[PDB]
């Protein structure tokens, strides 16, 4: 019932410009929230809010915690740049 | 928490 895009953002001096949801409970799906005007993902403008995570730079996180999600993350700003893939509900 | 502010910023 989904679209899947494959995300590539620059992190800015700020971050990658949206807040992560989810992954809390055992089943609950991985999905974004707010997106932060200007940002990273604002101005590449494929992000939308609601859109499932489901893989972060080549790690899977389907069926998997929001801890681990973010550590991800933390580890794709150190390096500077982020590839997320997503699904959409169509 | 309002839907600006839920949720881990990145």
């Amino acid at each position: 019932d989904y679209q899947e895009q494959d995300i590539f953002l620059w992190r800015k001096e700020t971050g990658f410009g949206f807040r992560i949801l989810g992954g809390n409970e055992p089943g609950e799906p991985i999905y974004i929230g707010h997106i932060v005007p200007l940002g990273a993902a604002d101005t590449d403008g494929r992000l939308r809010s609601g859109d499932e995570l489901i893989c972060v730079d080549g790690t899977p996180v389907i069926g998997k915690s929001h801890q681990l999600v973010v550590q991800l993350m933390q580890q794709a700003a150190k390096q500077g740049h982020v590839n997320l893939t997503v699904r959409r509900k169509v | 928490l309002p839907f600006e502010l839920r949720g881990h910023l990145v």
